[PDB]
DNA sequence: CTTCCTCGAAGGTTC
DNA sequence: GAACCTTCGAGGAAG
């Protein structure tokens, strides 16, 4: 179930459901909680910089 | 002569042709190209040809494109690497460039490379390509929209003024040879005071002149045939159109000189409001006839004397 | 037909006439084509006659095309594309087409060729010497760039009475309709200076003559039919005698703001500014004013007052 | 039927009227189309009226629009060339064309024909779309908001005027012909004399009498009736509404009949400035109850002998 | 509720209710709808609650909307083809509307029929939508602003009045009554004469005595606890704001009852110039506190007496 | 936490306490909604603060946004459906709401109900929608600024004054509590003198001169250490900013004291019109630094002898 | 140096470099983060280098980013959810974000988490996410021109300003040594001087004093060199632009001293009225030289003597 | 040498080539050893 | 991009 | 010379 919270919390974001969908779907951990998926969801999409 | 390719042969501009002959010249001694120059002044003066001949004088090839027609950073990058060592870019209506290409052009002409990075998170990555040491060559007509990143890295500043008599005649005299016709050096001098300043407005005067004297005289542009020409057409010894000296005469013999205000004086003449304040009006306020107000428009005391009108306050 | 086809056809403009024959004249003993023209002035002056006289002096076919029937750069590029050696592209209402096509347009007048982008891919053609001729009423709307190409500038201007008699005796010889020298110059002062305003009065006679008179023009039904219509001897309708008794005999000759004078001749505050004023101005029956607008001395002479300064 | 169909009924424009009758019957001896008629004047004078009239007297079928329903050039282009040789098409409010579109008609009125871009990229291409013969027919209001260069080509022009109590009375009289209700003249008069000079406010006053005489009467509009009526009513026989009556009374009892400003006045009655200056001044002023100075309004000499106050 | 459902409990307005009794009872007779109606007046004397009871009494659906909710032309096509007959449409604040929609109108009353184009473009034509008989009911506050041609066609007009006090007396009492509170008729009479004669500012002040007497007494609105509540929200007996009595205190320290221009007084007071002569000065000169002359606005005596200082 | 919570902690403000106590328990003895309420006054007085205390006396769930955030008048429709029965709305800056957005409320207000357009195209129809029991709280600097049909809405008036001196100094006392810091009673006098008589500016500087007297002192704050820590910030002996210095200084010395014309004024100092109208003058004209004229402002002579410049 | 990492090495901005140092250690002693700080001032005097200064000193790395860089709130809260605690985020531009970001924004800088409502109608749900603490540090060009609501989160401000003749000459030198350029004492006064306050004015002018002095001269600056080279480059001793000359000139020779309108001078030199106002009169009215007036600007007696005319 | 087949086309993407068009750009270039660097240069170079 | 409208100046009368 | 009233002109912001 987190999955559709996570997805609709990136929605919330103005994130498209597309790519909310798949950034979402990349991640994976049946103990994640729905605020820890969100936090990984973002730090693997935004590219960091040195 | 009409296609320069030095200052030698290069008509007018000496206060800008002074100054980047020093430049030039300072870096020939080095191992370094020009650094970066912007050029501003009013539109049709010659600002394309002055880049031609920097780019002799430095001894190196001229690439030319615009403003308009860049749309992606990879238009911009695909040009950049067709740059040999010390070649020129001219760029005109830099202005109007899109931001999304004005952002990868700071880091080229700072540095001479572009780093584009690419992935996300664990995978970003950038790679570095080396650029070809070049001199960018901007040409701009509204200097007050250029944001001030990209003019921090402007060197050199360059102003375009309007020609004068002394060397705006001799523009004449070498276009009438173009055309074969023989013209004497008192006619230019006529031509040349109502130009206005302009090549093109002194070309076009040329053109006119030339078919009245092969029709109605005998193919030679004298001092009489260059009177009977400048009376056909309306223009002044001032420049002045016959509608120009209409306006004026109207100001001073119906309102006492102002202020009046556009739509009066425009359904006297019977003419569209923006046909006057933007076609006639320009150049009387320039030559300094007349002056806008927060009640209209009022005619100067330098008018009354020319018009021949006895002027009291 | 109603258009003159010839400058021996052409009644009046002899400014203007007179330097197209001089740069005309010119241009066929060079092998040349005419440099780029533009004409611009008042409404019904003649300007659109003007460009097929052009065409037929010239010995050429002439394009057509209209500024509001062209929207985008692919439009243009078609129509250029028709272009052959020496044609005469006419483009009426001029002032109409966009920003983005005229960028293109003041490129190919210069230097003859077009590179355009136009799924996008470029475009390349080189085109043959050709004459651009516009026509418009607005010529302060086009930009400085634009205006800076064209080489030949024809600015027109009002009849005089004799040109505007021969143009109304020319007229009824095409309706074959007779008319009298005495009662075509009744016609003309009432045609405020404009062929087109000549031939409208000529047309609402010539229905009267035919109902009410004997299929004839004559000084006698002239006065009647002209009583009808209610048009002054000095072109003023019924409608603009109101506006000069009104100041007149209300507010002494003014000053009068406009809100006023609409209010009491019952009109609307736009019809009068933009439709009556501009003759009256004109003809100086009325001066504006800081203070408003004022009836000058020819008013009370024209309508029969004792005028008192 | 409520508007008139033939010149037969249309009842004054006599100046107008006449004309239209000239230019029609020599349109039809050459057989050719009527030339282009511009109407405008001031509301309900009977410009919409004429429009039908025309038609039915030229025996040609009408087309119908207006100038809000028309917003880009598509739709005038599809509206042309479905006219067949004859047709009259009116355009009502004429005035809110966009320029854009008022440029089209330029070509089509003088020579009946307008050029179009047809095909697509490589296949585009200019061609003229040529026309038959037709007349067109606007009706509008605001007639100094259209450009020069089209008031230039309309071949007729008729202004529209006031109707004189001789009339508006018999066309009080035909309107209760068609309702079914008995008039007797004397109360024909008595209405025609407040009706401002404007056929469609008599209509109202005529239906708001009936109204009356149905419920609080016999349903028969007689002299006794309709003095009680035009009493609830409040309209005064020079047609002075009850707002009109206390803006002069309040000028001549507190002013001493001026001069005095606009929001001076306006704020004695607690009337917004705007709804006096545009609902009440200006039909006075046509009257000649008030007259506009540069130091303020006045009231003259007739406003008192038809309040009863001395003109002093 | 606090709204008034029928004639019956609807206080005030004499004029227009005699006229509009008149005009609904005659529709019903002929079994027809009724004819346009315009109310117009100034702010908060019911022109939105007679609207309801028009509906009630016709004993139709209302339908509502309002001016700034209406943008463009499909907007109201849309509105207009919901209607069924008899139907009554009510837009609020009518003179929002822009121009361009507004002319849309003028045949949809006149005579029930919109002038459409429909179509994807490619192939399209114009269309007379016809609609069923229906009534249109307007409300504004300044009908100024509303064109010429679309004031001609309202067959009914309402213009509304301010209250006397023994109306809005009535009106205290009555809304006592759905607050289940007692009130005594000295008290009744206090808070009328401080309302400025609008039915809304007296709601509004009787909510909040009612609390203050519930809170800190013992539930009852005597003369006694009206009196504390009311100089507790600082309204004077003659209705006056501290702002209001702030300008008759500066007239008279500093000027001696004038004249005096705005523009000086203003500066004394730390007032906006605007601020002073289209929100304070209005009330002021229609009570009779201030008067205008030529030469500068003056304090009439009653100004004096009210304020305590000696007259001269 | 630095905010208070209840009415038993905020100081100041007796004469609005005093009424909202009254209206909320009124309010509580009924099972009812409290009125919609309007506080206004200059920036920084704690109107934000007292829409806490307001939610949590009511029990209530509190929501926030602001004018500007809504971008249309539909926003403002999903925005109405989150709210719960109860709920109370605030909306802060209520006065630069759009017109087109701002009369979307007014139905709303009234009676709970709102007309809006739903789908597109073809689709497009009128809804009306019904809005639970909601209290909105509406704050805004220009009380006047308000349009009439907003304003006659609002039930309750709040009109919020400046702190006094003992008020102040009870505030920095609490402040100093709050935090592990300990200031004499002397420093606490002089630091709300220097403070323009604003909470928020006085909790400001209280921190940033708690840094000071922990690094250059002995961690405590005095009148000795005070004065010091004030002068290294740009707190001048009066309170003024760094800010007012450039405005006195340039009307006397480059405009010979006036009389001078704010907006001349702010673009001869570089500033923007609205910072030098509403952060500057209300403090400078209030304080009798600033005097206002008919022909503009004037500095006093308060304001010459404090720069340093002759008094001529 | 040139580019400084403690504040031992940044040249110039004493004051706001010693008001820094006291807060910067404070907050170490008390081992938490720095407030949030905002620096404003004329673009090009340093705020970026000071920015990198402030995190060298906490022992911090820095993060950068600007307001057209964000343009949705995922944006934002990926950069906040990537910092570690005591980092510093950077943030050119700030009054030039959206103002849908600045919703999330006071959240994240006032409670250091946000709160995501979720779901609509019947459900509502929202996730909260914690934040670790940061230090924002905020650049911009005016104070006036940012939110006023935002304005209030920052509780440091630091107001740069031009530097001195004493630090512009210390740059001056420094350069040089980069170049290898000798340069007397002398020579770097004069540089300074006609720079105008700013650094990177005075290094472009250094640049171009080199190539003629290379080539002109015998590549040693000295005053005699320096001073013909200005002279070449169009460079007034007061540091007035070639522009900035030829604005004086006009209006002098061509108006009498004025007053001319803006409109008609910007006319007469062919410049943009917009930039005229923007980029050449402020130095021009600071200076003195030009003083604005109702009717238009008007050219002191100080420009009289500067340009060499005999005054009035 | 595949990374740098995928790796040319996606920094062309970055620069505002679509999908299709840099996998297009960089499959006209023969050599596969070299590195992204020469492959981008070639493949912008055969664009102009 | 165009139309509308509102803010500001000043001429003229009277005390 | 302070106070009202009417009139014209130039901007600009709201579709
Ligand atoms: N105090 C200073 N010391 C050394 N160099 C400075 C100083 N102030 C400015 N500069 C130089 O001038 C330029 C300032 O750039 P930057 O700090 O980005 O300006 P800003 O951020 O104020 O727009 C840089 O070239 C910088 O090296
Ligand atoms: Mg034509
Ligand atoms: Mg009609």
């Amino acid at each position: 179930d987190a999955e559709q919270e996570a997805v609709a919390a990136l929605v919330a974001l103005g994130y498209k459901p597309q790519e909310a969908s798949r950034m979402v779907s990349k991640i994976a951990r049946p103990d994640a909680s729905s605020e820890t998926l969100i936090r990984d969801a973002l730090r693997a999409a935004l590219h960091h910089h040195h | 002569t009409l296609r320069p390719q030095y200052f030698k042969e290069y008509i007018g501009q000496d206060k800008v042709k002074d100054q980047l002959k020093i430049f030039i010249e300072a870096a020939k001694l080095r191992d370094e190209a020009l650094d970066h120059t912007l050029l501003f002044g009013p539109p049709g003066l010659g600002k394309t040809t002055m880049a031609f001949v920097i780019a002799n004088e430095m001894g190196v090839n001229l690439k030319q494109t615009s403003g308009p027609a860049i749309e992606k950073a990879g238009d911009l990058v695909a040009i950049l690497n067709d740059l040999e060592p010390g070649d020129i870019l001219f760029i005109d209506e830099i202005h109007r460039m899109p931001m999304a290409v004005e952002e990868v052009l700071y880091s080229a002409m700072e540095d001479y490379y572009i780093d584009i990075m690419i992935g996300a998170g664990e995978t970003s990555r950038s790679v570095h390509l080396d650029l070809p040491p070049f001199t960018l060559v901007g040409a701009t007509t509204r200097a007050g929209m250029l944001s001030n990143p990209l003019r921090a890295r402007f060197g050199i500043n360059g102003h375009m003024e309007y020609y004068e008599l002394p060397d705006l005649t001799e523009i004449v005299e070498r276009t009438s040879e173009i055309f074969e016709m023989t013209i004497t050096p008192e006619a230019a001098l006529e031509l040349a005071r109502r130009s206005r300043g302009t090549p093109r407005i002194a070309n076009r005067l040329l053109k006119r002149v030339r078919d009245y004297a092969q029709i109605m005289g005998d193919g030679v542009i004298d001092d009489k045939i260059a009177d009977q020409a400048l009376t056909m057409l309306d223009v002044d010894h001032e420049g002045l159109d016959y509608v120009d000296q209409k306006i004026l005469r109207t100001m001073i013999e119906m309102y006492g000189g102002g202020p009046v205000g556009l739509g009066t004086l425009s359904v006297n003449i019977a003419e569209e409001r923006e046909t006057v304040e933007d076609m006639y009006e320009p150049y009387l306020i320039q030559k300094g006839f007349i002056m806008r107000t927060r009640t209209g428009r009022v005619a100067t005391a330098k008018a009354y004397e020319h018009m021949g009108y006895d002027y009291t306050r």
